[PDB]
């Protein structure tokens, strides 16, 4: 009998096989059970091995024979995945046939060092005004989306994914962005409706949906983010730009906690092992922006975190808040009073900042940020409204208009030039003489008008990437003329 | 095979075998019991020992007793014969009318529909309840949750939903009662018999009750959900028909696992819950789904321990529902019944495309006015309400009117309120809330809207109050 | 001697020697890795086994791999060739620029200088920054908290301190980026190269960067502070000079220690922090002192968890801080740089005995007048400006002028302001504030003081702005 390349299960239960033998098994190696089940060897102990089963332990008896595959976990990669729905290991689950990817990568590779990177400078357009202007996201960033239940996080992610269609359908090649959506611990029907939604917007020809749903064993939910991040590192390391969305990163932590507590590792705070920082840091540190010597590609990341009762001092929310280059709060109090997307712009930040905004959006959002900052510190008076001087009155009459410009609807991202035009109209002052309730209508009208007649001006803003004083004057004329006839 | 008991600790029994070993989830029958005791295998500890959870009280077990491996997981009767009956976790009847004689048996453990088998259609399911239909419309084939503290209206609301929908349903129905009062189980059984839904004489029953009430040891409360779910699975697949599945409560399915966890040798998780809470619940909630080969309109009541919606159990369940109606204790204190919280109940079909532009605009208007009222109450606390401006006294008055109008009298609450239960089709709700928002009822007192159906009834009640004044 | 990896549980590796064990804290080299994996010993389990914490990923470790006992704790190169070079906890260079060539090697687990070596006179490090040197003076061989997050001038202030201390004292600086974001680490490296503190060509760099990145096992983020301390201790003992030691962040140090302790299997303390929090902080913080050869002055960026100043981490840290500097956004908005908040910033040596009577009295005068102006700002915002006495208006003028005078131009932020940088010596700052307070300059305009060095330069500006 062989007890180096083969072993036999001493015990099983709750998904943690205890194997005896496998003396040559490496740590974090993929062994295979006699029942066609795979597993990952996590605990190497003097007397046994702790294997986490990728599936149901109903099929793992005691005394079964386990054979080591000799390789660390690896996943397929390539543009052969684009438009598919794969599971935590590359297996297709959309029933469109095999995947047919030549290459492979290791899920647990290390991030690029300090020299390969270069400072984040390109803008990653999310097509959401509140984000693209006030909390911008560059390429190579890691911008946490942290919020409560049903506040609109997945919708922010899907608007971002849908927006890139305008770039991916063009001919410019350094603006193309390929999206990956890792869906962790989600009802399968949610992922199915999401894939349908992406197909509707035709945004599923450059998207890879990695699916680790609720029924999946804990190791698959633990492993889905790394599978997605490897499929994204493939595009990063080939001069292409990627955007990976983990949704959520709290359920990966829960699955990891389950495996640890079943392997009997010292609990720690909230029963989370001591590796729930290392676990997330060594994942989120793979979002980079390689310099030209390494291809110039990049890989953005938008981890999604759910916070219970707006408690952002919990364990995992703070672990992932101290790792990332910003955060987009989504408060529900604002969600229900009309502000949708409910991006609290007080708590939201982007440590990258305006270094990742197009010169036009810099030109405009630079002053929009200050106008809203001033409004937010006299917001309380809004109820009293009267009994106050013209100074604060004008402050909170500009703030209300600016706020109502940032409202936006499901699955309808706006091109950067149109966001710039709308915010220009709003902040330069061509709206302070308008009843707030009508502002949205004006927007939804003005936008369309500009889209129809003045396409040349929008083209010039888009290409020049700046509001030249000639374009500035033309835009002022357009706004004045339209606002006159409203 | 045949093993022998070796240790009994609480509801956890270890059994040692000498023949082959029984795989996990198998059911082992203990030999020498007056009533069938079934142990469901749960762990292999090595040395041909298995740790198991007894589905029924382990009183009077003896070390060395003999245990026979049935050879397959708990198998339960299924088919159109279980309609009108009552079943244990192990499927044997508990309504004293003889055996459930079926052709079909099903194992209560079975994988979930694959991703290639899901449906993606959504059509509103009118329930006749103003708040539920307006702010958080349900959906045919969707999973629905009622998150409540203790004594807020979960059970009365689920009885109202049964009465309404199950009676007017072409397909079958199932009510799995997991670990809640036995008084309530008997009450429901008699209510159905007296309402024709169940029928003792002939084969015309549309409900297949299953009960694991709170006197069952934890091994049983943690499985009866799977048993009711298996009956619903069959009706969904083999009958190829629509199904309803009311579960009450789905917290006890987690609580029982927590109860047995420590004795199984597991380090406890955050709040004393088992480390496997999330997956032990996903493997269940992922079988309650519509598919291309059927449809289940599952409704589930969910205890929220101490009204703490951030507890791990409700917090984890929130992700498995297509629509949640968070009953609230604060609203129930104001006397508004149902207590549904308008600013916490959500849905997935509340979109301008799935329910229409006007419905969506009205729902969002209701939510926004209530939120504005919430903000105003802080000021009203200090200034008094006479100091409020005249654009806000209107807001407060309208918000109070809407709060009252969201209440409604159910047909199953006639014992409490005395009023007559009403159903408000969707059009009346949308029209009435449109009118209340527009200002077409600033001249009626707010109490005119308390516990009435359509808006015209509020007008009539206002007239009657005026006359009797 | 060679042992054999017997167990591998996460980042904790149990090795089994057969001839003789290595004392605790030694470094062991695992044989068979493409990279260099170093395990630091942590326990002596008995039966010749030692439990150890890995400095790198422990993926791919077989049960039986040979492990060579190095023979002493982690040893790094501590020559003067480190300056301008990035290195990681085990001392390898992580800037892919070639090996760090030095003739000296230092073991990172040292002990605090004995009681006899301690210096007893409490001096005052002169950073050359007016606000830092007047209201919250820094002390040689003292710990200095640095509050304020991003967007306020933390990196520019760090670079200015590095430059001034390397210029007005000849003493180098070390930057131990514990738990350092790779993006932020690269940005800091390039900002330094641009600003001249690091120089890639002419061997005149004033900074030694050490980076324990955020994606390294906890065993490596809890030791990088000791690598920084080792380099700085070399510059203090074997070159007898003053040193700056920046630690960004000091919270991530305690957190890394906490994770390591949890991994080893120790009962977590009060709020989940390791039981050894006090002495883990003490062993590190107690090597930053002014012995009889030189001094290490540590500037420790501090994060306060949950805005809770009594949390065990900051509570343990603040027992060691000898001063505090509070960068505040509300003063970057007003255009005053550095953003140092003159009132939140405090210091232990604001004591007439330590700094002197004239320095002390000037500092208290400035604090009193600024407090008074803060109080009067509310009344000006409520009852109007016209209802203030002559003395109140005079104090408002003095306070605005002092505010503007605290601002200074930094030689490293020239590309922002364009103004040539200044290094204000202590005595000049005291003179300028004495004069401004006594009223000698009641006859000058506010903007004459914005972004100027000595006071005489403010007078020159006042003249040139009326000609
Ligand atoms: N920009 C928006 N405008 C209008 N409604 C929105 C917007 N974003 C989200 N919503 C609404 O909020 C609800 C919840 O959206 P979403 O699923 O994005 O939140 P979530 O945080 O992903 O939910 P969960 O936490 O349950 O996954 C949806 O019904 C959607 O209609
Ligand atoms: N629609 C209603 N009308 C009047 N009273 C109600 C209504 N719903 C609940 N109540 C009151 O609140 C109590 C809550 O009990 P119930 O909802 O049956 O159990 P649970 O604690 O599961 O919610 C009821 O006994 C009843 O007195
Ligand atoms: N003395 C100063 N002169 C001019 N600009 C400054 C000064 N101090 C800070 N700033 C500005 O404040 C910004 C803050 O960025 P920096 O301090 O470099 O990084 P961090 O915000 O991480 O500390 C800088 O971009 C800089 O332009
Ligand atoms: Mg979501
Ligand atoms: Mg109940």
């Amino acid at each position: 009998v062989d007890l180096e390349e083969t072993g036999r299960v001493l015990s099983i239960g709750d998904g943690i096989a205890r194997v005896h033998g496998l003396r040559n098994v490496q740590a974090e190696e993929m062994v295979e059970f006699s029942s066609g089940l795979k597993g990952m060897s996590l605990n190497l102990e003097p007397d046994n091995v702790g294997v986490v089963v990728f599936g149901n332990d109903k099929l793992i008896k005691e005394g079964d024979i386990v054979k080591r595959t000799g390789a660390i976990v690896d996943v397929p990669v390539g543009e052969e995945l684009l438009g598919r729905v794969v599971d935590a290991l590359g297996n297709a689950i959309d029933g469109k046939g095999p995947i047919g990817s030549k290459a492979r990568r290791r899920v647990g590779l290390k991030a690029p060092g300090i020299i390969p990177r270069i400072s984040v400078r390109e803008p990653m357009q999310t097509g959401i005004k509140a984000v693209d202007s006030l909390v911008p996201i560059g390429r190579g960033q890691r911008e946490l989306i942290i919020g409560d239940r049903q506040t609109g996080k997945t919708s922010i992610a899907i608007d971002t994914i849908i927006n890139q269609k305008r770039f991916n359908d063009g001919t410019d090649e350094k603006k193309k962005l390929y999206c990956i959506y890792v869906a962790i611990g989600q009802k399968r029907s949610t992922v199915a409706q999401l894939v349908k939604r992406l197909t509707d917007a035709d945004a599923m020809k450059y998207t890879i949906v990695v699916s680790a749903t609720a029924s999946d064993a804990a190791p698959l939910q633990y492993l889905a983010p790394y599978s997605g991040c490897s499929m994204g590192e493939y595009f990063r390391d080939n001069g292409k730009h990627a955007l990976i969305i983990y949704d959520d990163l709290s359920k990966q932590a829960v699955a990891y906690r389950q495996m640890s507590l079943l392997l009997r590792r010292p609990p720690g705070r909230e029963a989370y092992p001591g590796d729930v920082f290392y676990l997330h840091s060594r994942l989120l540190e793979r979002a980079a922006k390689m310099n030209d010597a390494f291809g110039g590609g990049s890989l953005t990341a938008l981890p999604v975190i759910e916070t219970q009762a707006g408690d952002v001092s919990a364990y995992i929310p703070t672990n992932v808040i101290s790792i990332t280059d910003g955060q987009i709060f989504l408060e529900t109090e604002l969600f229900y009073k009309g502000i949708r997307p409910a991006i609290n712009v007080g708590l939201s930040v982007s440590r990258v900042g305006s270094a990742a905004q197009t010169r036009a959006m810099k030109q405009v959002a630079g002053t929009m940020k200050l106008e809203l900052a001033q409004y937010r510190e006299v917001a309380a008076f809004a109820q009293f409204g009267s009994d106050l001087d013209a100074a604060t009155q004008q402050l909170l009459s500009r703030g209300v208009r600016l706020t109502e410009l940032l409202k936006q609807g499901q699955y309808s991202p706006m091109a950067i030039e149109e966001q710039v035009a709308v915010i220009y109209a709003g902040v330069r002052g061509y709206l302070d003489k308008l009843e707030p309730s009508k502002i949205t209508k004006f927007e939804n009208a003005f936008l369309s008008h500009v889209i129809s007649q003045h396409q040349a001006l929008l083209g010039k803003i888009r290409t020049d990437g700046k509001i030249s004083e000639e374009s500035d004057a033309k835009l002022k004329e357009i706004v004045t003329n339209f606002l006159a006839g409203f | 095979t045949t093993g022998r008991i070796v240790a009994v600790i609480g509801a956890v029994v270890d059994v040692q075998f000498d023949e082959g070993l029984p795989p996990i989830l198998n059911a082992l029958e203990v030999q020498g019991r007056e009533t069938r005791l079934v142990l469901e295998v749960a762990q292999h500890l090595g040395e041909s020992t298995v740790r198991t959870i007894a589905m029924d009280g382990t009183e009077g077990l003896v070390r060395g007793q003999k245990v026979l491996d049935s050879g397959a997981p708990i198998r339960i009767p299924v088919g159109p014969e279980t309609l009108g009956r009552i079943m244990n976790v192990i499927g044997e009847p508990i309504d004293e009318r003889g055996p459930i004689k079926t052709k079909q048996f099903a194992a209560i453990h079975a994988e979930a529909p694959e991703f290639v088998e899901m449906s993606v259609e959504q059509e509103i399911l009118v329930t006749g309840i103003k708040v539920v239909d307006l702010l958080a419309p349900y959906a045919k084939g969707g999973k629905i949750g009622l998150f409540g503290g203790a004594g807020v209206g979960k059970t009365v609301l689920i009885m109202e939903l049964i009465n309404n929908v199950a009676k007017a349903h072409g397909g079958y129905s199932v009510f799995a009662g997991v670990g809640e009062r036995t008084r309530e189980g008997n009450d429901l059984y008699h209510e159905m018999i007296e309402s024709g839904v169940i029928n003792l004489k002939d084969a015309t029953s549309k409900v297949a009750l299953v009960y694991g009430q709170m006197n069952e040891p934890p091994g049983a409360r943690a499985r009866v959900a799977l048993t009711g779910l298996t009956v619903a699975e069959y009706f969904r697949d083999q009958e190829g028909q629509d199904v309803l599945l009311f579960i009450d409560n789905i917290f006890r399915f987690t609580q029982a696992g927590s109860e047995v966890s420590a004795l199984l040798g597991r380090i406890p998780s955050a709040v004393g819950y088992q480390p496997t809470l999330a997956t032990d619940m996903g493997t269940m909630q992922e079988r309650i789904t519509t598919t291309k080969k059927g449809s289940i309109t599952s409704v589930q009541a969910i205890y929220v321990p101490a009204d703490d919606l951030t507890d791990p159990a409700p917090a984890t369940t929130f992700a498995h529902l297509d629509a949640t109606t968070v009953l609230s204790r604060a609203i129930a204190e104001l006397g508004i019944y149902p207590a549904v919280d308008p600013l916490d109940s959500t849905s997935r079909i509340m979109d301008p495309n799935i329910v229409g532009s006007e419905h969506y605009d009205v729902a969002r208007g209701v939510q926004k006015i209530l939120q504005d009222y919430k903000s105003l109450q802080d000021i009203i606390a200090i200034l008094g309400m006479d100091e409020l401006s005249e654009e806000d006294k209107l807001t407060v008055s309208r918000a109070r009117k809407i709060q009252r109008f969201l209440s409604q009298p159910f047909q199953v609450a006639e014992v409490f309120t005395g009023h007559l239960g009403k159903l408000v089709p969707l059009k009346e709700t949308i029209k009435g809330f449109q009118q209340i928002l527009a200002g077409e009822y600033d001249h009626l007192p707010e109490q005119a809207f308390y516990m009435v159906g359509p808006i015209e009834e509020a007008v009539a009640k206002a007239d009657k109050l005026a006359e009797e004044h």
